[PDB]
């Protein structure tokens, strides 16, 4: 789950199959600005640390 | 036009006033800070100084600044004009007596400028706080988020109905006017100015002279000399001695007046919501102290209010 | 938020002055005797202790008060209004303030 | 694209408040805001300098050069 | 009261009669310095906010 | 600081350039402790500065295009004198006895 | 005010401790303390260059110009 220890999971450090479960929500760009804003739950691994 | 904003400022001059910290010690600083306005949200502060910015003895020029070099007004190009609280502030704009800066929080406000090898700084004790907008205590304006109304000091120099009074300068005591000359105190009067003198030697003498005058006293310490020059007026600073009579001469508009503006406030991450019988379970993972409030929609609101600082 | 306005002090050298009342909010005036102020140009007064500085200060509304202020209101029973959406038979939805 | 009636569109296409359409500050990076401005006159109570400056009459021939070239103090004026 | 919500009261934002109740007290200027030091109770509006 | 191989001059500074002693004019001599410090005076090995609180003390100087700095871990704290924990010398107040490093 | 004999008063009107009257540091902005001073002599063990700078005799003719002028290393001196 997002924000928890296992939010990001990979079978190996070189695995090509990555599981990611973060509340990644794309936000509307600010008026007149070319950018890709988004909201995401802080990494659960850094939280676990 | 630009000159229309300096029509009144052209009638005023910079002045030297007491500064609590001119680097390591108190001194009479040409850049003395008179006021710090820091009630805006996104760290915008307006600092009023004794120096004039954007004016030169010859007219208006935003690249030039004017400051007093003793009795003589000096006009120089703005060179490394800086404002510092706890870290360098970005300068937004400047106007006569006023500097608009984008400053981080801090315990002090430092203003200073360079003039060749000389350095003029003034550090005052003033708690500058960053005021975030909304329900999140962000520490820096975010790149993106929710656009909310906020209070900001506008970057515009134009007159928006706020004024300060400029008064005729008080007596400018200046001992450089007196010279022992032929063992007989001579009073040097700068061209176009008047020098008031007060001597209390055996021959008590006092008055206002418009020209070089020789008094009966033989020692400069026995006399006082004051420069009277009303060509240009000064703000009625609380650090300058008041003149005699009605010294009020005019009004100077306050630039960069506080205005309502739209500020971008942070948007906390979307909570994880779990549902149980008659129970709502929220997992909150904020980035900054985020306020969570709830209330029942029944006859008893039973409100809840708490700041969430960590998951 | 209030603003404290402080006019230029009256420095009386070799003499004394007296404070007078003025119609200013929270007006303060006090004469401090025995001052020997110094300016950039040296000692301002001649006498060593026969000098007085008259300090004045008063409270004003700050510039922010035009925008950043709280309004205190007395609240009495007023009126109740609603926006009503009505449809009947084959007539489409119509609404008005009532 | 068209701006609101109370706004001025710089050549860059960005809208600017009409009040700012002409003043001392270029409010848009292109600078086209002030390019088409027109210089203001000054009251007859102020001595207009030869190079186009304008200083109060009381400062004329006062012994201090107030214009950028000292016109107010040049022998041509007094 | 000083330092409280109503420390500064004005019938309207443009009135010319302002009520102010702060312990504004003039302090003696420091020796040899021309300045007007004063002490005052911090704004009760800022406190209230 | 204030000495050169040729004599005494408070505008001059001397430092070692390997085995060779170099003497230069003081150029942007600075002290920083989480923020720039105001220099009071310098004499020989000693630098006197008024520094705000910080976790580190950074000292350095320029020699033409070269920059020589040294940062050491040292907690610099502001110690207000009296019964109030002020963060910066006030403009006005009560004059109390305190301990200072003289600038002389 | 006028100061006791324990303190020196600068032409600026401000007073400075008498021990600071002449010590190479301008303690008053006007510099009245250091504006009037005199140089002191050096022991016989020290050489004096053309500018009057004193250097120990062990540094005389040692190949290094230990004073503003090269007199300590001048051929006329060594
Ligand atoms: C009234 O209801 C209809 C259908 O629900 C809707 O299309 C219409 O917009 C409503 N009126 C208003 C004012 O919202
Ligand atoms: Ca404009
Ligand atoms: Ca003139
Ligand atoms: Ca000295
Ligand atoms: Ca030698």
């Amino acid at each position: 789950k997002a924000g928890s220890f296992g939010d990001l999971q990979s079978r190996t450090s070189t695995s090509n199959d990555l599981y990611a479960n973060t509340n990644l929500k794309l936000q509307r760009p600010q008026a007149g600005i070319v950018h890709t804003p988004f909201t995401q739950v802080p990494s659960g691994f850094e939280r676990w640390k | 036009d630009l000159d229309t904003h300096f029509t009144q400022y052209k009638l005023a001059r910079p002045y030297i006033a007491d500064c609590p910290n001119c680097g390591h010690s108190r001194c009479d600083s040409p850049i003395a800070i008179e006021e710090v306005r820091g009630d805006a949200h996104a760290g915008v502060i307006r600092i009023q100084t004794s120096a004039m910015f954007g004016l030169k003895t010859d007219g208006v020029d935003l690249a030039y600044m004017s400051f007093m070099n003793g009795k003589t007004q000096k006009s120089i190009k703005i060179d490394n004009l800086h404002v510092r609280t706890s870290a360098p502030c970005s300068l937004v704009s400047h106007h006569g007596y006023y500097i608009l800066a984008q400053c981080p929080p801090g315990d002090t406000v430092t203003v200073g400028f360079h003039d060749g090898p000389n350095r003029h700084t003034c550090t005052v004790a003033h708690k500058v706080e960053f005021r975030p907008v909304g329900r999140e205590k962000y520490r820096h304006p975010p790149e993106h988020g929710v656009e909310l109304p906020c209070n900001r000091y506008t970057h515009k120099r134009a007159d928006q109905g706020h004024y300060v009074e400029m008064h005729q300068p008080g007596l400018v005591a200046d001992h450089s006017l007196l010279s022992i000359h032929s063992a007989k105190v001579k009073i040097t009067v700068p061209s176009g100015a008047q020098v008031k003198y007060y001597c209390k030697c055996p021959d008590v003498r006092k008055g206002i002279t418009s020209s070089d005058h020789t008094t009966t006293c033989t020692d400069v310490k026995q006399c006082r000399a004051y420069l009277i020059d009303n060509k240009k007026w000064v703000y009625n600073s609380g650090r300058l001695p008041r003149g005699e009579g009605d010294t009020f001469k005019g009004k100077l508009h306050v630039p960069f007046v506080p205005v309502k503006a739209k500020c971008i406030a942070t948007l906390a991450p979307e909570p994880l919501v779990e549902h149980k019988h008659r129970t709502l379970i929220l997992h909150l993972h904020p980035d900054h102290p985020t306020l969570l409030t709830t209330r029942s929609l029944g006859s008893d609101a039973n409100p809840t209010r708490q700041w969430i600082e960590r998951p | 938020k209030y603003k404290t306005k402080v006019p230029s002090p009256v420095v009386k050298c070799c003499g004394a002055t007296q404070c007078t009342s003025k119609p200013h909010p929270d007006y303060q005036c006090q004469v401090f005797s025995g001052v020997y102020p110094f300016m950039y140009g040296g000692a301002y007064c001649f006498c060593d202790t026969e000098n007085t500085q008259m300090s004045e200060a008063y409270v004003e509304r700050s510039e922010e008060c035009s925008i950043d202020h709280a309004k205190a209101y007395k609240v009495h029973t007023g009126t109740v209004q609603a926006m009503v959406n009505i449809t009947y038979g084959s007539v489409s939805w119509r609404s008005a303030d009532v | 694209a068209k701006c609101e009636p109370s706004q001025f569109q710089c050549t860059n296409g960005r809208c600017i408040t009409l009040l700012w359409k002409c003043d001392g500050d270029e409010d848009c990076v292109d600078g086209s805001d002030e390019k088409n401005c027109v210089k203001k006159t000054c009251a007859e109570s102020d001595f207009v300098c030869n190079n186009g400056q304008c200083v109060p009459s009381r400062w004329k021939c006062d012994g201090d050069p107030d214009c950028e070239d000292g016109s107010d103090e040049s022998p041509e004026q007094c």
